[PDB]
RNA sequence: ACACAUGCUACAAUGGCCGGUACAAAGGGCUGCGAUGCCGUGAGGUGGAGCGAAUCCUUUCAAAGCCGGUCUCAGUUCGGAUCGGGGUCUGCAACUCGACCCCGUGAAGUCGGAGUCGCUAGUAAUCGCAGAUCAGCAACGCUGCGGUGAAUACGUUCCCG
C-alpha cells in the first residue's frame, strides 16, 4: 500500500433490525453501521414469494368461474 | 416535521400522509401505523419527535424505510428481469404486465398521445 | 358485494341441467356472467358475436362474467 | 482481528467441505479465491470529463484502494474515442483487504441490491471465474443517497485458482454466494 | 396521432385540503321523490311515516363570501385524463359500449403566438339549476332559469351591416 492515496480504516460495527451484528474493516469513519438486512438471506423468502406470484392460466381460470 | 428524507403532507390524514410514498399504499400505510400506534385520525403536524423514532425503527422490521424500499424495489425487478421469468421481459420493453390493452387503451404505460 | 346479475336465462338452464346432474354444453346465448357456483361443473356456448370457444369447468374460478375470457379480436403480434 | 471472519470460516470450513466433495488426492490443491476486481466503466467520455473523476469518487469509499483509470487502446470512429483518453476505472484487491471487501458485499452490498431475489449461476467462464454486473451505482452503506449524482454502474468479478467452472460454484455456494437454478 | 367548433376540468395566495358552519329565491311525484335510527370511507342495498302535496319528500333543506389550522410561489398537497383491481348503479342484457366512489400508477398544460369573440345596470366573469326528453346514463352544450356585485364613455373619422 501507498502512503495516504487511499482514504483511511479503522474497526466498524455492523448492526442490522433483527439483532444481528457484524465486525469487520470499511471506509466509514463514524465506526458504526445501521443495516437493514441480517446474516439470513430474506432473498430466499423474497423468491419463494414471486416464483408463486407468478401464473397467467391460473389466474385466467380463477377469474373465469366456468 | 421532517422525515428521513421523504417529504410527508402536513394536515392530512395519517393514512394518505404515508400513502403520498410512491412505494406505499393506502392500506400498506394503515396496517404500518396501527402496529406503531399512530391512528389514522391524527395528523402529521401534531406528532412527537418520539412517534417519528417508533415508526422509523417499525417500518424496518416488517417493511422498509423509505431508502431501504428504494434499495429494494428497482433491483428486485432487475434481477426477476432476463433470463428470469418472463414478467422480467414484459416489464423491460415496456409491455403490459398483467395483459393490459396495446393500442386501444392502456396509453399509460405506452407513453402521451404523441402528435403524429 | 358478491351480488352482480344473476344471469337468470343461464342460471334456469343449469337448473334444470343440474336436476338431471348432467355435463352436456348449454346452447344459449349467454355471455352475461357466471358468478354463482351453480354454474360450475356444466359447460356452456359462448356467444361473442362471432364463434365460441369450449373450455372445461372446475371450482376454484371464481372472478369473472362469461366473455371477458377472449375478446372478439386475437392478438398475435404480426 | 488477525484474520477476516470471512477467511476465518473459509479456511477451514470451505477447505474441508470443498476436500469432502471432490478429494483432489493432494493438498494445496482446493480451489482458492485469487483475487476480486471491481471495473468502473465509463464511454460517455469525449462528452463530459468530470464524470470519470465522479466515477473515481464513487469507486473510492467503496474499495479501500486508490481506483487506477484505464486509457484508450485505439481510437474508434464510430464511438467518439481518442488513443491516450482516460475511459474506465479499476480496482484490485487481494488478502486480507480482499476478505473484508467481499464479506462486506455478501453482508451489505448483495442484501443491498436491491431486494436481492438471487443471481444466475450461469456467469462463470472456462476457468472458473465468476462476474456479475451491479446496474446502476453504489449497492453499500458508503456513499450517501443525496450525494449520488447519477447512476455509474460497475462490473465485479472473482478470480480463484479453479480449473473447472463446477469447482468455482461449488466455492462460492459454500461461500455466502446465493445462486437460482 | 389528426385539420376544426358553442367549448368543462385546470395553470394556482382574488388558489387548494380537510373537521365544523346561516339565509333564502324555490319545478315535479303514481308503478316516484323517498326522512329519525341500524347498515358503509362510496356509487348503493332489506325496509318504509309522509304523501294528486304552502305539509312529506330533493331532508329542518349549498356555496362565493363568512371566524379558525396550513402549504410559501413549485409540474407541487392545486390538476385530474389514462391505467390495473373492489366493484355500485338502472338495464334479460354494462364485453367491443353508459354514469359513479374508492386502493394504486399520475400525462399535455407554468394564463397559450398572427388572430378571433361576449359585454353600459343587477349586463359579461368570479359560487348555482334539471324536470319531460331515459328503465339506463354521455347531460358538463339546450328549454326554463336565483344570489354578490365594480371598470370605463372625446365621436361616428375608422372595419362591418
Ligand atoms: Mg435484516
Ligand atoms: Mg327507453
Amino acid at each position: 500500500m501507498k502512503t495516504g492515496i487511499h482514504p483511511e480504516y479503522v474497526d466498524t460495527t455492523v448492526q442490522c433490525g433483527c439483532g444481528h451484528s457484524f465486525t469487520t474493516r470499511s471506509t466509514k469513519q463514524s465506526g458504526t453501521i445501521v443495516v437493514e438486512v441480517c446474516s439470513q438471506c430474506h432473498p430466499f423468502y423474497t423468491g419463494k414469494q414471486k416464483i408463486l406470484d407468478s401464473g397467467g392460466r391460473v389466474a385466467r381460470f380463477e377469474k373465469r368461474y366456468g | 416535521a421532517r422525515l428521513v428524507g421523504v417529504d410527508l403532507p402536513r394536515d392530512k390524514r395519517m393514512e394518505i400522509a404515508l400513502t403520498y410514498i410512491y412505494g406505499i399504499g393506502r392500506t400498506r400505510s394503515n396496517e404500518i401505523l396501527a402496529a406503531t400506534g399512530i391512528d389514522k385520525n391524527m395528523r402529521t403536524k401534531d406528532l412527537t419527535d418520539d412517534q417519528v423514532t417508533v415508526l422509523r425503527d417499525y417500518i424496518e422490521g416488517n417493511l422498509k424505510v423509505e431508502g431501504d424500499l428504494r434499495r429494494e424495489v428497482q433491483a428486485d425487478i432487475r434481477r426477476k428481469i432476463e433470463i428470469g421469468c418472463y414478467q422480467g421481459l414484459r416489464h423491460r420493453r415496456g409491455l403490459p404486465v398483467r395483459g393490459q390493452r396495446t393500442k386501444t387503451n392502456a396509453r399509460t404505460r405506452k407513453g402521451p398521445k404523441r402528435t403524429i | 358485494k358478491k351480488g352482480p346479475f344473476v344471469d337468470d336465462h343461464l342460471l334456469k338452464k343449469v337448473d334444470v341441467q343440474n336436476e338431471k346432474n348432467t355435463k352436456q354444453v348449454i346452447k344459449t346465448w349467454s355471455r352475461r356472467s357466471t358468478i354463482i357456483p351453480d354454474f360450475i361443473g356444466h359447460t356452456f356456448a359462448v356467444h361473442d358475436g362471432r364463434k365460441h370457444v369450449p373450455v372445461f369447468v372446475t371450482e376454484a374460478m371464481v372472478g369473472h362474467k362469461l366473455g371477458e375470457f377472449a375478446p372478439t379480436r386475437t392478438f398475435k403480434g404480426h | 482481528k488477525a484474520l477476516p471472519r470471512l477467511k476465518q470460516r473459509y479456511r477451514e470450513e470451505i477447505r474441508e467441505a470443498l476436500q469432502q466433495e471432490f478429494n483432489y488426492a493432494n493438498v494445496m490443491q482446493i480451489p482458492g479465491v485469487v483475487k476480486v476486481v471491481v471495473n468502473m466503466g465509463v464511454g460517455d467520455a469525449a462528452r463530459d470529463a468530470k464524470l470519470i473523476n465522479g466515477a473515481i469518487n464513487d469507486l473510492a469509499l467503496i474499495t479501500g484502494q486508490k481506483p487506477e483509470v484505464r486509457r484508450a487502446r485505439k481510437s474508434i470512429a464510430q464511438f467518439k474515442l481518442r488513443e491516450g483518453m482516460p475511459i474506465g476505472a479499476r480496482v484490485t484487491l487481494r488478502g486480507d483487504r480482499m476478505w473484508e471487501f467481499l464479506d462486506r458485499l455478501i453482508s451489505i452490498a448483495l442484501p443491498r441490491i436491491r431486494d436481492f431475489r438471487g443471481l444466475s449461476p450461469k456467469q462463470f467462464d472456462g476457468t472458473g471465474n465468476y462476474t456479475f454486473g451491479l446496474n446502476e451505482q453504489s449497492m453499500f452503506h458508503e456513499i450517501d443517497v443525496d450525494s449520488i449524482d447519477r447512476p455509474r454502474g460497475m462490473d465485479i468479478t472473482v478470480v480463484t485458482t479453479a480449473t473447472n467452472d463446477a469447482e468455482g460454484r461449488a466455492l462460492l455456494r459454500a461461500l455466502g454466494f446465493p445462486f437460482k437454478e
